[PDB]
């Protein structure tokens, strides 16, 4: 059973109340404790930098080469406070009732309250941090609004605030370093949680410079690993994004809060062959000012402006007159997906949409639209070559956002104790949508003013020490994950890791993409099962164990992911309703909208790995909404 | 496009490396200069080879791992851009394209193209931050920072670690990275408090870590993805005379871990 | 018939509540409506710049030479603000309590 | 300060004779009736300041007026007319409209006839009878 | 240059009582226009000089101060004004006895912003 252990009474003084209530350590024995932190992003960071302080003994870890170039720099957008420093009726309560209304009443109601209270002071610690947010002359901070608000409530520092609020947390981070509260174990990557005496007691992980496999011992372990929205291989995610850490958490006991919930990003930069697996994100404000067409020829070889107005098949016209050339991000990308599907060639391999500026920049000035979009424009020439100021713009969807990740409680915990999980890498505040500028804010949320309560709370109540790494439970993940690192280098079949990681990734987005239906649901978890056998007998990974195989690095993540997608489809399928991103085709509005079922699908799924990857086992957290109702 | 790849390949630290060369009959103009190096790595796996080593997470320029020394300049013939920002239109059918990692002391190569930057992390330990812990920050709107300074702090703060700075600098110095820190911390107010004695840390760091000194000569400004201006460096050596001034003298170096 | 639509509960959360519970227009939005502005006094100067802040069309208008020549200008004594920074009991429920009381109740409350 | 200007004012210093005051109408608490938005009657029409009843009652405590004003411009009518304007669909009224013409028609025959009068009397001898 | 609803506490920052009541008299400035009457060379010099000053006694003034005073002049001179010539007949018959130190104020802002290349910006055009 679950236990969201959330407070009780007024949900303004719940956070406050759990506060007070939660147990304490004491200054003095907080040396005596052992946090692991699995990730350096936001949440990984701030969590690290946090603990840290507080003065535990912290054993940060990323496999990248720097916690630095952890995920979430390439966050482009703000990130929100309810501050409401514009004068325009923003509040903590505003903030929280657009959160469970953006996210279609799929999420627990004080969790998102304690994210929008705990924003505020968000702010305030990146602006003492240092993080170059815009100011106005006057010396004080500026706003400028998001999508999914009516209110300016969105601090940013410039194009890249995601950057400059991950360089403040890494600065905290390098701070605590120096002061040696905190390890870091940059380039290592944790393969399997050791969870001793049913307490999530340490990691272990191989260091993939020199491929050795060391195992930690902790008293607390924290899974700040982002997203798995790799798991489509064609994606905005980075490259070495995956799910290996919540999988094998999973695996150990860790229940799978709603995996099915994937967002996706309208505006993305298509891939110019079955080469590239990275889609570059463009601000999705370019459809504010453009218009998305293809020619009604699919053979139409001449250049985009050279085509008539008439052989213009402006689709999001025509289709969906309501709303037109601003329908939300769902119907247009999956409009778009079905028109790529039937057969265009507008792009390199045919995948992409004309979104162009051309009656844009004749209705208004070239000057203002270039400084609207001069930095979009300028990524654009780079990446593609073309001037989209003349050529028109090709766009194509591509999955960004994961709401999904390991169920956790009020206090960030999953199902197994000691083992916390932050960051994008649990299901927490999104619920079926994640709004614009809200995981930047929920990570350092997360890593600064809620995780160290939580943690410290659940430490005050269990010894500290008394488990090392010489325990059976380390030797047997340990054997496990050599034995699996041997059997991936030992396979040596004909085809690559990316191959197999395309096809899974091609399957889901078809088939558990924007558009789900239950026939193709099935049919991917038919097929799921063949591309994993597919890829344990007839794998490539060439090099050694003890060296820097990046082609090991990958096959052990596709290997996660070929077990991780057949939960998401069977979520996907179990639920028979469609939710903020989550999207059914027998369940929609007239106007192709979400239609939630309220009465049998108001719960969150949690999903336990019962040692079946075809059959594991639903828990219903229902919800109850007390504040803001469903409509 | 016809294009030969002369590739350093190392196996490890200890090893040394060879050029080897490598011919890619078929290569998109639109395809990215990494997109190319991942085609060839997955011809090499299919031929039984050892694929080409290379950093990157991102392919964005902006987390900064990706580094490569493509024909003799840092990120690759196309300046203000990253190698992942770079595409292979920027070059001709029939070119030969030499393919490096970093070269610096403090930049150990690890593997082909490969290197070691942890001399930038301790770099940033050795003082790049704001002292400030978290529950004790005032009002975010509490000290008013002009748009200038904010702009100029945040063109110094947008500096993604890559490394191109001491790769192109001829002494492998990482006078542009940590001035841009440096630069970046010391345009704001909250960065007052330790700014003089920052600075210090941070060049001491640079000298321990084994960097070399600055000439003033400019390539590290010349093939910064992010056009960082070395009017940083000359308000590090602004920062760095005042602190002389005031005696300030730097802490214990950072010892790797 | 007047309807004053002063909202309901407790009297210090009446202002936070209105706030959440009536509508907005987005910021790109704004920019369609036009505001005029009769008046360029201490409410009318403060009206005009703040909606001008918010993005709208505002036309300010004032009989005089410059918006800065309102009798507003010719104001001496002081303006009150329940800051207590005197330590003298001085609270926004006491500032509220004195001007009902001050203007011998016939005001509402909510105001 | 007020002994100064009472002495440029009058000729004559406090110090040694004895001030003249006269009491003398000061403050409207009165005006156009408000709701809670600041809206008046009129649909789209707010008073602001001293122009509607508002706040202060039957009698303006000091330092209140200024206040009000200031609390009516930053922090109260721009929620309102925002409040106002989301319900109500942006333009669609030009001065084109018979109203504005009869509105100024109604003006101009106003102003006509004020200048046509050419009476024997003065307009601050009227305002003066009336005050 | 703030918004409203942006403002900090008011008491976040100190003013000392000194340059509160220089600020103070640099601000009572009724925009009457008998310094440009009477100053020969018909320059708004002690009134520019007057708002200059105010805003640059306070912090709240600082950020945006040696902009503020070149726009400032540029804009007095766009006008149509004269040049001080440091005659002194606007501190003589101004009314609230503005003195000539906000001139001396006003040219040492606008010295240290030639200094720092502080570039006037384009001149406010009547509508
Ligand atoms: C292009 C882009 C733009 C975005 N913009 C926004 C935005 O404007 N606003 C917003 O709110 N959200 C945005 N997001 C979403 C969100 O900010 C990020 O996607 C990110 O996932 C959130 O940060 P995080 O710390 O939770 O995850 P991450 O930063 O991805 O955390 C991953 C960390 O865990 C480590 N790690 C992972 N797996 C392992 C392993 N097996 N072993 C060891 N270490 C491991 C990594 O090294 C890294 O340090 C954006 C996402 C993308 C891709
Ligand atoms: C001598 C004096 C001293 C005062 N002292 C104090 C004090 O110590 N404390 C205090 O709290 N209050 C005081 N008050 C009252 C206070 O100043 C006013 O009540 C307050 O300024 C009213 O706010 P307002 O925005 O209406 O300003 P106002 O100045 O009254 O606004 C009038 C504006 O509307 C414009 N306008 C008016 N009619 C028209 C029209 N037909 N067409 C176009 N534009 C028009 C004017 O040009 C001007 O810009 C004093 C008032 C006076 C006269
Ligand atoms: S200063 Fe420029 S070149 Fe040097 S590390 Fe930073 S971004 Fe790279
Ligand atoms: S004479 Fe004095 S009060 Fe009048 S405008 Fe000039 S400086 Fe201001
Ligand atoms: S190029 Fe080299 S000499 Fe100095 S200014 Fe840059 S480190
Ligand atoms: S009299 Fe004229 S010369 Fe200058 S000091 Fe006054 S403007
Ligand atoms: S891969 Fe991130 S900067 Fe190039």
């Amino acid at each position: 059973v679950l236990d969201s252990k959330v407070p009780t009474g007024p949900i303004e003084q719940r956070w406050d109340k759990h506060r007070f209530e939660m147990k304490l350590v004491n200054p003095a024995n907080r040396r005596k404790y052992t946090i692991i932190v699995v990730g350096s992003g936001l949440a990984g960071a701030s969590a690290a930098a946090t603990l840290g302080e507080a003065g535990y003994n912290v054993l940060c870890f990323c496999y990248q080469d720097s916690p630095r170039r952890a995920h979430s720099i390439a966050a482009q957008g703000g990130i929100n406070a309810a501050k409401n420093y514009r004068n325009d009726g923003d509040s903590i309560y505003r903030l929280f009732y657009d959160t469970v209304k953006g996210g279609d009443f799929r999420a627990r109601e004080s969790n998102v309250y304690r994210l929008a209270q705990v924003s505020v002071n968000i702010i305030d610690q990146c602006v003492a941090q240092g993080v170059p947010f815009a100011r106005e002359y006057g010396g004080l901070l500026d706003n400028r609004s998001f999508g999914g608000a009516q209110v300016a409530r969105t601090f940013y520092a410039r194009g890249q605030t995601g950057q400059q609020l991950l360089l403040g947390a890494y600065q905290a981070l390098s701070r605590q370093i120096a002061a040696g509260t905190v390890k870091m174990f940059p380039r290592t990557e944790m393969l399997d949680l050791v969870v001793v005496d049913g307490r999530a007691r340490g990691i272990i992980t191989r260091d993939m410079v020199t491929g050795k496999i060391t195992r930690y011992a902790a008293d607390a372990v924290v899974l700040a690993t982002g997203g798995y929205g790799n798991v489509f291989y064609l994606s905005t995610n980075a490259k070495g994004c995956n799910a290996t850490a919540i999988w094998r958490a999973h695996r150990r006991g860790a229940f799978f809060g709603n995996p099915c919930f994937t967002q996706i990003h309208p505006t993305c930069i298509p891939v110019s062959g079955e080469y590239q697996s990275k889609l570059t994100l463009m601000s999705e404000s370019l459809r504010n000012d453009g218009r998305i067409w293809v020619p009604k020829k699919k053979g139409d070889t001449r250049r985009p402006q050279d085509i008539p107005e008439s052989e213009r098949d402006y689709y999001l016209e025509e289709r969906y007159p309501s709303f037109g050339n601003l329908v939300p991000r769902d119907i247009a990308s999956r409009a778009a997906k079905q028109v790529c599907d039937e057969g265009r060639g507008v792009g390199p391999g045919g995948l992409g949409v004309y979104l162009d500026f051309a009656d844009a920049i004749k209705r208004l000035g070239r000057q203002k639209i270039a400084e609207r979009y001069g930095n979009l424009f300028d990524m654009y020439k780079q990446i593609t070559g073309e001037d989209p100021y003349e050529t028109p713009m090709r766009i194509y969807p591509a999955v960004h956002y994961t709401m999904g990740g390991l169920w956790v409680d009020y206090n960030l915990q999953s199902t197994i104790p000691g083992l916390f999980v932050i960051g994008e890498a649990n299901f927490s505040d999104h619920g079926a949508n994640r709004l614009g500028a809200s995981a930047l804010m929920q990570g350092l949320a997360d890593g600064y003013f809620i995780l160290p309560y939580t943690i410290a709370n659940f430490l005050a109540q269990v010894k500290p020490g008394g488990v090392s790494i010489d325990r059976p439970e380390f030797a047997e993940a340990e054997a496990e994950i050599n034995q699996r690192i041997q059997r991936l280098l030992s396979i040596r079949g004909k085809r690559t890791v990316d191959s197999f990681h395309r096809e899974l990734g091609k399957l889901m987005w078809d088939k558990c993409g924007m558009a789900r239906n239950a026939a193709g649901l099935r049919e991917a978890l038919q097929r799921i099962p063949e591309i994993r056998a597919e890829f344990w007998e007839n794998v490539n990974v060439p090099g050694e164990a003890n060296d820097l195989n990046q082609a090991l690095e990958k096959a052990g993540r596709v290997a996660d992911f070929l077990e991780l997608a057949e939960l998401m489809c069977l979520d996907a399928l179990h639920r028979e309703e469609s939710c903020g991103g989550h999207f059914r085709e027998e369940y929609q509005t007239p106007d192709g909208e979400a239609l939630r079922n309220d009465e049998q699908f108001s719960y969150v799924a949690a999903w336990e790995f019962t040692g079946d990857l075809a059959k594991p086992r639903l828990h219903k957290e229902p919800l109850v909404f007390e504040y803001v109702k469903p409509t | 496009m016809k294009i030969t790849l002369k590739i350093w390949r190392q196996k490890n630290r200890n090893t040394p490396g060879e050029f080897k060369t490598y011919v890619m009959d078929n290569v998109n103009p639109d395809m990215s200069f990494l997109e190319m190096l991942d085609v060839l790595n997955e011809d090499l796996m299919s031929r039984g080879e050892e694929p080409v080593a290379f950093d990157h997470d991102c392919r964005e320029g902006i987390c900064g791992m990706c580094s490569l020394m493509i024909n003799g300049v840092a990120h690759g013939p196309k300046n203000a851009i990253t190698t992942c920002q770079l595409h292979m239109r920027s070059f001709k059918d029939g070119d030969t394209i030499t393919v490096e990692p970093w070269r610096a002391s403090a930049f150990p190569i690890l593997k082909d193209l490969v290197v070691d930057r942890s001399a930038f992390d301790r770099i940033i330990q050795a003082g790049g931050y704001i002292s400030v812990s978290t529950g004790s920050a005032p009002d975010a709107n509490t000290i008013p920072v002009s748009k200038v300074a904010a702009d100029r702090a945040m063109d110094a703060a947008a500096c993604i670690g890559c490394g191109a700075c001491v790769a192109a600098c001829p002494n492998g110095s990482a006078m542009l990275f940590t001035a841009a820190k440096v630069t970046h911390l010391a345009l704001l107010p909250q960065g007052q408090p330790e700014r003089y004695q920052r600075v210090v840390n941070m060049v001491a760091q640079a000298d321990f870590e084994g960097f070399g000194n600055c000439t003033n000569i400019g390539e590290c400004a010349a093939v910064c993805p992010k056009e960082i201006s070395l009017e940083t460096i000359a308000q590090l050596n602004r920062d760095l005379v005042m602190a002389a001034l005031r005696g300030i003298e730097p802490n214990t170096p950072i010892v790797p871990a």
